[PDB]
RNA sequence: CGCAAGACGGACCAGAGCGAAAGCAUUUGCCAAGAAUGUUUUCAUUAAUCAAGAACGAAAGUCGGAGGUUCGAAGACGAUCAGAUACCGUCGUAGUUCCGACCAUAAACGAUGCCGACCGGCGAUGCGGCGGCGUUAUUCCCAUGACCCGCCGGGCAGCUUCCGGGAAACCAAAGUCUUUGGGUUCCGGGGGGAGUAUGGUUGCAAAGCUGAAACUUAAAGGAAUUGACGGAAGGGCACCACC
């Protein structure tokens, strides 16, 4: 019988994705946050909301949580959004194509390309699951 | 009615409508070869050595 | 009434109304 | 009104099906409609199958195995748990269930 | 598909349908010519025969009759008419 | 005047495991099954029509059978069990696997293990009415 | 008071030559008394004894029925009086998404025994086969029965019991079966599911030691 | 371990096939049938539905004759119960089996007449035909079987879609209907009385077909919704519940 009710939750993540730099594993600052911008006016209160940030945090190092958002983690996550490889993944220098494709470009006057590569198609004829 | 250091790595839990028997799954510690599944009243911690007293007669259902 | 017994009411009448007029 | 499309049973295109008797009550069941189990067991329960294997005389018998196929009318299939009542969206679900 | 030219189709399409569910109905059916290695008269065989043809020359048949095309026989070259 | 049981082997026996659900015989036989060597049911111990099919019955008769055996030289048993078969029920009574259990604890050796229930190729019409058991 | 097994004898019955192991069990039969002989009584025996306890290493799953003709030297002597395969090996191929032939003949050895033999042959899916079912069409399963029983009566009416069982062993026969119906339809699990004795000659000693030669 | 009698064709057996429907499951042979497919055959409107009329028509029932295992109407007991005259158990007659003659009724149902046209998709499946890599047996290319990938035509169906319809449930027909007319048969007109009476007719009989009115009534009914209830199921909780 300790399931966090929504106020707990709430005002946790709110003050975490908030000022989440005066917020390490402590409960003063939380209290001292709290009294400066959204000042809660109890104490059990203040220490079940203390209690889950220090959760919450606990739960933050080892990656993003869903409900909250640091500049921090979005900073590191469009960094990887923005990572552009050296080289192209497209940029292959054979590509293997199928002889039925293979037609399909010649018929599309791209049949001259010499970056293709015929490959041996399938022995069987045979792709299904079988019924049952 | 074998003696054995029982080295118990598998507690299921607890059932029953008295709600004291838990499901021990005594294996036998250096064997892999065959386990026991049975109710028993108490505290049978997981991870814990049980002395082997018998090696049959498993929990009853039904 | 279940209409099948109902049935059978009936025509135990008529069979009664058959006998009475032999 | 019509509970089932199929009528609560699989007889389709033709007029008569031969029944079949309940194996819980002996009540006569169309083939189609009744509910048909099948159990493939071993003769001995799993908690047996050490000691008969244990004072068995070959090494490494392998033990037998108890087919039965059951046709059960659809009140001791209720009665059985066998199947159960579904919601109208989830009775047109003919998927076997995982087990 | 909201727009098909019914009255010009595809020949592939054509071929695809029923012998009656075509714009014009033409059978599936065909005359060869079967020629036998020892004689030199050409003999016409309906491709869906229903009756076993001899050849006159040689103690051979050219086809016996199936469910639906004739099966023809080993040896004897066929060559479609038209 | 007894068997001729060497040193190692075992001689055998055929046990008839007739599992039905009012009580569980067991019986046992010679290979042949014509001379039969002693049967102990499950109301030959108990007398309550309601344990007579129990496992404990089970248990109880084939520890007597195990023990009438082995005074009479059978050392090893083969395993021929039934239900009732015929039109009634074709699976085992609450007493075979207890039954066959208690001959394994009681240091016989099980040799090869099958199924004699009756199974017709739709045989006549079945005990019950057209609607069975309503009850 | 007296136990009725303090009259009794115990006799080891024997097998014929053509099975690896020749002791197969004991038996037991009350002392002769009055115009009961120990015999009469004995002759009448069957013994259901599965295949692998009557060679060294062949299909447990297979029974045969012997039944004692007389007792020499209290060793009872046993002829073939039936085959069969177990309850749980018939039961555990009949599966339901494929067609049963079930062929049988009354055919006659070259010495005088009536035999009747039951083969069973089930359908065999492709292992590229993506369809769920393997039934053959009527007229296969006349063309499969046929070879079957013809197959059934060219291998036991051009020999006699002893052959008979001998190639009863491995089942040759149902190997046969399946690669002849090959080529009609594929089939799966093929034996002679059962051969049961309808008649047989009349009782000779001669024959009966001649089978364990 | 044998013998005999009668029954019934388990598992394979399927939302599979056939049949006008009722209905049809061991093999083999014979007899006559039949759909569909294939057809650059033949006739050439010979067609569709259908008063009168006719054939067939589960089970039970009737009569006559064989048979009679099991099951089992009635019935006799034994239990349960307040009482059961029932459910349950042990028996047990007619019947349940075959032949001949009746009967012509079923929730005989897809509660949905037949013929015809048109109007989406998809994956299967039964039959036939057609085409095509490949694997497999026939110890040989090609045939042909067994598979694999498609195409076509009928068939039993299934999923999906606001095609459209419908009071809705639902229906690819129960759609193409106030934007109402492709052809045709049967049939309903608030609920009861009542499928009763009576007449006719059929039948050995049981009964079948056709079939009212007086009188009585403001509703009866269909589909769906919410709640309540369930000696319905699945989860959860309570010493004003239990252990």
């Amino acid at each position: 019988g300790r399931v966090r009710t929504k106020t707990v939750k709430k005002a946790a993540r709110v003050i975490i994705e908030k000022y989440y730099t005066r917020l390490g594993n402590d409960f003063h600052t939380n209290k001292r946050v709290c009294e400066e911008i959204a000042i809660i006016p109890s104490k059990k209160l203040r220490n079940k909301i203390a209690g889950y940030v220090t959760h919450l945090m606990k739960r933050i190092q080892r990656g993003p949580v869903r409900g909250i958002s640091i500049k921090l983690q979005e900073e590191e996550r469009e960094r990887r959004d923005n990572y552009v490889p050296e080289v192209s993944a497209l940029d292959q220098e054979i590509i293997e194509v199928d002889p039925d494709t293979k037609e399909m470009l010649k018929l599309l006057d791209f049949g001259s390309l010499s970056n293709l590569q015929v490959t041996q198609p399938t022995v069987g004829m045979n792709f299904k699951t079988p019924r049952g | 009615q074998p003696i054995k250091l029982a080295r118990v790595t598998k507690v299921l839990g607890r059932t029953g409508s008295q709600g004291q028997c838990t499901q021990v799954r005594v294996e036998f510690m250096d064997d892999t070869s065959r386990s026991i599944i049975r109710n028993v009243k108490g505290p049978v911690r997981e991870g814990d050595v049980l002395t082997l007293l018998e090696s049959e007669r498993e929990a009853r259902r039904l | 009434m279940r209409a099948k017994w109902r049935k059978k009411r009936m025509r135990r009448l008529k069979r009664k109304r058959r006998k009475m007029r032999q | 009104t019509k509970k089932r499309r199929n009528n609560g049973r699989a007889k389709k295109g033709r007029g008569h099906v031969q029944p079949i008797r309940c194996t819980n009550c002996a009540r006569c069941v169309p083939k189609d409609k009744a509910i048909k189990k099948f159990v493939i067991r071993n003769i001995v329960e799993a908690a047996a199958v050490r000691d008969i294997s244990e004072a068995s005389v070959f090494d490494a018998y392998v033990l037998p195995k108890l087919y039965v196929k059951l046709h059960y009318c659809v009140s001791c299939v209720i009665h059985s748990k066998v199947v159960r009542n579904r919601s109208r969206e989830a009775r047109k679900d003919r998927t076997p269930p995982p087990r | 598909p909201l727009a098909k030219d019914l009255l010009h189709p595809s020949p592939e399409e054509e071929k695809r349908k029923h012998k009656k569910k075509r714009l014009v109905q033409s059978p599936n059916s065909y005359f060869m010519d079967v020629k036998c290695p020892g004689c030199y008269k050409i003999t016409t065989v309906f491709s869906h025969a229903q009756t076993v043809v001899l050849c006159v020359g040689c103690s051979t048949v050219l086809c016996q009759p199936t469910g639906g095309k004739a099966r023809l026989t080993e040896g004897c070259s066929f060559r479609r008419k038209q | 005047l007894g068997p001729q049981v060497a040193e190692g082997e075992n001689v055998f026996g055929v046990c008839h495991i007739f599992a039905s659900f009012n009580d569980t015989f067991v019986h046992v036989t010679d290979l042949s099954g014509k001379e039969t060597i002693c049967r102990v049911t499950g109301g030959m111990k108990v007398k309550a029509d309601r344990d007579e099919s129990s496992p404990y019955a089970a248990m109880l008769a084939a520890q007597d059978v195990a023990q009438r055996c082995k005074e009479l030289g059978i050392t090893a048993l083969h395993i021929k069990l039934r239900a009732t078969g015929g039109n009634r029920t074709k699976t085992p009574g609450p007493g075979a696997q207890s039954a066959l259990r208690a001959l394994a604890r009681s240091g016989m050796k099980i040799g090869r293990i099958e199924d004699v229930t009756p199974i017709p190729s739709d045989s006549t019409r079945r005990k019950g009415g057209r609607r069975g058991r309503r009850l | 008071v007296v136990d009725p097994f303090s009259k009794k004898d115990w006799y080891d019955v024997k097998a014929p030559a053509m099975f690896n192991i020749r002791n197969i069990g004991k038996t037991l039969v009350t002392r002769t008394q009055g115009t009961k002989i120990a015999s009469d009584g004995l002759k009448g025996r069957v013994f259901e004894v599965s295949l692998a306890d009557l060679q060294n290493d062949e299909v447990a799953f297979r029974k045969f029925k012997l039944i004692t003709e007389d007792v020499q030297g209290k060793n009872c002597l046993t002829n073939f009086h039936g085959m069969d395969l177990t309850r749980d090996k018939m039961c555990s191929m009949v599966k339901k998404w494929q067609t049963m032939i079930e062929a049988h003949v009354d055919v006659k050895t070259t010495d005088g025994y009536l035999l009747r033999l039951f083969c069973v042959g089930f359908t065999k899916k492709r292992n590229n086969q993506i369809r769920k079912t393997s039934y053959a069409q009527h007229q296969q399963v006349r063309q499969i029965r046929k070879k079957m029983m013809e197959i059934m009566t060219r291998e036991v009416q051009t020999n006699d019991l002893k052959e008979v069982v001998n190639k009863l062993i491995p089942d040759s026969i149902g190997k046969d079966i399946e690669k002849a119906c090959q080529s009609i339809y594929p089939l799966h699990d093929v034996f002679v599911r059962k051969v049961k004795m309808l008649k047989k000659p009349k009782f000779e000693l001669g024959k009966l030691m001649e089978l364990h030669g």
